[PDB]
RNA sequence: GGCACCACCAGGAGUGGAGCCUGCGGCUUAAUUUGACUCAACACGGGGAAACUCACCAGGUCCAGACACAAUAAGGAUUGACAGAUUGAGAGCUCUUUCUUGAUUUUGUGGGUGGUGGUGCAUGGCCGUUCUUAGUUGGUGGAGUGAUUUGUCUGCUUAAUUGCGAUAACGAACGAGACCUUAACCUACUAAAUAGUGCUGCUAGCAUUUGCUGGUAUAGUCACUUCUUAGAGGGACUAUCGAUUUCAAGUCGAUGGAAGUUUGAGGCAAUAACAGGUCUGUGAUGCCCUUAGACGUUCUGGGCCGCACGCGCGCUACACUGACGGAGCCAGCGAGUAUAAGCCUUGGCCGAGAGGUCUGGGAAAUCUUGUGAAACUCCGUCGUGCUGGGGAUAGAGCAUUGUAAUUGUUGCUCUUCAACGAGGAAUUCCUAGUAAGCGCAAGUCAUCAGCUUGCGUUGAUUACGUCCCUGCCCUUUGUACACACCG
């Protein structure tokens, strides 16, 4: 399965809730964006982070979402 | 004479293990921690690292003199080829081989456990490690033998991390009605690590946020 | 017994001290106007040895997997012996070992 | 032992007051006491009994080293002058 | 250490023996003829 | 309730049936040393034992019994010994025999020391198992006098206590996941005479069109990094789009992609626990036993292989989807030496072979080596026949290793050519480069691989589901158990 876990889940959220007028409904811009706003240790872990946190961002415009 | 690569790299860490073994038999009454072994030409550099560096350079280095003679007669080399030098432990807290060391020390002159174990307990946390855990197993006065942790702190287990952050030393204690066991697992703090990472994988730090300025309508600043 | 193609054979166990030794003598060759050749990344050996776990022979047939990886790194120069030699000196780790051969 | 092959080994434990010997019983030459290997660990086995030297044993080797009382011995029983070499105060380094 | 003393006194004396140490350790740290030649001189 | 090819369904290959290899029990034995007995004992102790190993058996040596004493002792305490007897022995072991050495040492006391001797039910360490299942824990708050409890859950979802969500809980930690190693992509960087290529010198063969195959090339003092190597990076995050869903966690399809099963595979791996296994790994150990006619150690010979039998891991096969006979002819993982005590060995020359011999290369991306491996493919012989399937058992002979091959180490040649004609009740492993074949290398190793650990060649059938069997986990429940049903 593709079960996120919660390291990358709870991690994702704050920064939609600190850093969202920066975010953008794409993965390339996301993934470029929280290598400056993270320290992430393993490159496998940032691009996790910003795939979930892009589908939080594509989920947002559709209506409010929990948790943010 | 002629050795291959292979067989080379191999002989250099079989002399480094033999070594090391040495040391911990003649100088475990001194907290022996590790030894360093620096090639360099025309001389072989070697750093012991004790907690106590007065046992191994005493009465006017005699010791150690008569130890670097030990070396040179065992392994062939040239009197002048290889030079020891002793150097104090920093951070004799963080090191968990002085840790059972010590304990052992005061396991043998018939200290309660109890007062044995919280003394490294303490003095791991003293010295700034992030946790540790001591178990002691063996036979007591009583026919059944048994094993006790005693934790304290945050503890990593699996991964590669514990690779990194975790030094262990394992002992074997003498007594007069058998063999005792000490564990001293220590974990030292990631951000003091110099060489390594300095963090552990899963510690993500979110920055601030820069916002919340005052943004005015449309001037333009000349310089 | 002046400039000469000299070899110098570059071998240890951990890289970065290999590459930090290979990238100083690469720059020390590149302010001091010297032909050079290299670095050659040998093909890694990796001397692997498999033991049973058991001291004992009870149990599950488990087995450990040992590893020891050897890159060796040869840099061609074209200098005089003693301007090689002292840059030697220079480079000088601990964990890599250095063999030079004309 | 030998009086004579005993006493090459009084004057190796002296002027160099380590010695060490490898565990093979049969070897027909210490590389550094010209007599049998055997005699070494035996003869250094008594002076260890006798408090004399401190044995370590690890990796299937020997490690003698000769205590200050043992220096004393060798002054009378050797007859030698009142004059080893690890203990020449070489002192160490910083 | 099977009872609710000796414990008890094993913490606080424990933690008295490295509150002492770290404080003696912490100080230890701041105020930081020959032989061959009678051989040869038998000429 | 839930999960699981050490459970099942659909299937594949089988094992159990034959011969043989090997392990276990038994029997036997002079000894056939010993541990282990469901999973988690039985090709396991890296245990493939000629000597050694070795612990067993029949015999023969040595002290390598330190040290304080006491006795003896230079008018010699003691050690070595030719020759003959004795002995398996050119062991002065011992006996006749007188020579030699000289306070090292002989006897008694204590004290040692050494034991593959006993105790793994006295221990350390290590390892296996519960279990790699998903479980474990505290702070504050709520409940209870308390031990405790909630948090840690109806439901959905996931490989997962992993997430969504419900919520007297909120917010967290270990474990899981992250992490590390490896495999697959990069005509984008960095270079490579120990890697490769095109050109270019020089050069060969065939048709002559200037073409096609080569050799040569460590001075052509060339060009390049795609193939090869490896360091710094990039790249996949379920990305985009459709469906379902509490529109949540997610799941299933397409498209793009090297990769969309956690991308494939592993390493590490929590809280406790077991009388699990090892004192036969340790100069790791407590205690007991022994310690000179040794249970130490060594030498010789035998045994661990011994054979009416039961069991387990396997290898050959029962043929034609095949055997032979020629021919074609492709990998990857790896290893390799010196005055040794002898490594990998090409090339040449002998030999039917096995093997022998002379040189040379390689401490190695250089040489063995493109390890020209085997299955495999083509063309032939065979023609359903215990046949050219199968190759036990055995006779005679030829080589290698080793001090030593007898109880055949192994290899080679000729001959003999047995059961076996697809295997009862039962039972094992397995979902994609997987299973199955098929070999090759490394470990043991003087010699011996039907064994393991890996590697690659050819390469599928059938699910992608369930709790029916089996095992485990969770919840509820009962309990006179708590040394916890071995109660
Ligand atoms: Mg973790
Ligand atoms: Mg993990
Ligand atoms: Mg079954
Ligand atoms: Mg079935
Ligand atoms: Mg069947
Ligand atoms: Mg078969
Ligand atoms: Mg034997
Ligand atoms: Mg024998
Ligand atoms: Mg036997
Ligand atoms: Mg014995
Ligand atoms: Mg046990
Ligand atoms: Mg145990
Ligand atoms: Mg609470
Ligand atoms: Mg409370
Ligand atoms: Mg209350
Ligand atoms: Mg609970
Ligand atoms: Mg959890
Ligand atoms: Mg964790
Ligand atoms: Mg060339
Ligand atoms: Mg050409
Ligand atoms: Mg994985
Ligand atoms: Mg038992
Ligand atoms: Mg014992
Ligand atoms: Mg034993
Ligand atoms: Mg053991
Ligand atoms: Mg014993
Ligand atoms: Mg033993
Ligand atoms: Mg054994
Ligand atoms: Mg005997
Ligand atoms: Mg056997
Ligand atoms: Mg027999
Ligand atoms: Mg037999
Ligand atoms: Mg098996
Ligand atoms: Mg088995
Ligand atoms: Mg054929
Ligand atoms: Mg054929
Ligand atoms: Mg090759
Ligand atoms: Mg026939
Ligand atoms: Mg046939
Ligand atoms: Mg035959
Ligand atoms: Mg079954
Ligand atoms: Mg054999
Ligand atoms: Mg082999
Ligand atoms: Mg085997
Ligand atoms: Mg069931
Ligand atoms: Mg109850």
């Amino acid at each position: 399965g593709r079960v996120r876990t919660k390291t990358v889940k709870r991690a994702s959220k704050v920064l939609i809730e600190r850093f969202y007028p920066k975010l953008t409904l794409d993965f390339e811009t996301n993934k470029r964006l929280t290598s400056e706003i993270a320290v992430i240790q393993s490159k496998r872990l940032r691009n996790k982070i910003a795939g979930y946190t892009t589908h939080l961002m594509k989920r947002i415009q559709k209506g409010p979402v929990r948790g943010i | 004479a002629i050795l291959s690569k292979k067989k080379k790299l191999v002989a250099d860490g079989v002399f480094y293990a033999e070594l090391n073994e040495f040391f911990t038999r003649e100088l475990a009454e001194q907290g022996y921690a590790g030894v360093e072994v620096r090639k360099t030409p025309s001389k072989l550099e070697v750093i012991v690292k004790a907690s106590n560096t007065q046992g191994v350079l005493g009465e006017q280095g005699r010791r150690i003199h008569e130890l670097t003679s030990l070396i040179v007669k065992r392994f062939k080399l040239s009197p002048e080829g290889i030079a020891i030098y002793a150097e104090r432990v920093e951070e004799r807290g963080l090191s968990a081989a002085v840790q059972a060391e010590a304990l052992k020390a005061k396991l043998l002159s018939g200290l309660p456990i109890r007062r044995a174990a919280y003394g490294v307990l303490r003095f791991a946390m003293g010295a700034g490690a992030k946790g540790v855990e001591v178990v002691i197993s063996g036979k007591l006065r009583a026919a059944r033998a048994k094993s006790q942790k005693y934790a304290d702190g945050f503890m990593i287990h699996s991964g590669q991390p514990t690779r990194d952050f975790i030094d262990i030393a394992i002992r074997h204690v003498l007594m007069r009605q058998g063999v005792l066991g000490i564990k001293v697992k220590i974990m030292k703090d990631p951000a003091a690590n110099r060489f390594g990472p300095r963090a552990l994988p899963d510690a993500v730090k979110i920055a601030e946020a820069k916002d919340e300025d005052e943004v005015i309508p449309a001037p333009t600043v000349k310089s | 017994q002046q400039i000469h193609k000299i070899r110098i054979t570059l071998t240890s166990t951990k890289v970065k001290q290999l590459e930090n030794v290979s990238a100083n003598i690469i720059r020390n060759a590149a302010q001091y106007n010297i032909v050079k050749k290299g670095p050659v990344r040998m093909p890694t050996k990796v001397l692997k040895i498999t033991t049973r776990k058991t001291p004992n022979g009870e149990g599950s047939k488990t087995w450990d997997a040992y590893e020891m990886r050897i890159h060796k790194r040869v840099i061609d120069l074209q200098a005089p012996a003693s301007t090689v030699k002292r840059i030697t000196q220079i480079t000088i780790e601990p964990g890599v070992d250095v063999e030079v051969t004309i | 032992i030998p009086k004579e092959d005993r006493k090459k080994i009084h004057q190796y434990l002296f002027q160099e007051g380590v010695v060490v010997a490898k565990k093979d019983f049969n070897q027909p030459k210490h590389d550094e006491i010209d007599t049998r290997n055997l005699f070494v660990i035996k003869a250094l086995q008594s002076l260890t009994s006798k408090g004399y030297v401190k044995t370590q044993f690890s990796w299937q080797y020997y490690y003698y080293t000769l205590t200050d009382e043992g220096v004393e011995f060798l002054r009378t029983e050797l007859n030698i002058p009142e004059g080893p070499l690890t203990r020449l105060k070489n002192a160490p380094a910083e | 250490g099977q009872s609710d003393k000796r414990e008890l006194e094993g913490e606080v004396e424990g933690t008295e023996d490295a509150e002492a140490e770290l404080e003696a350790e912490a100080e230890e740290n701041d105020e930081s003829y020959l032989a061959e030649l009678e051989l040869s001189k038998q000429e």
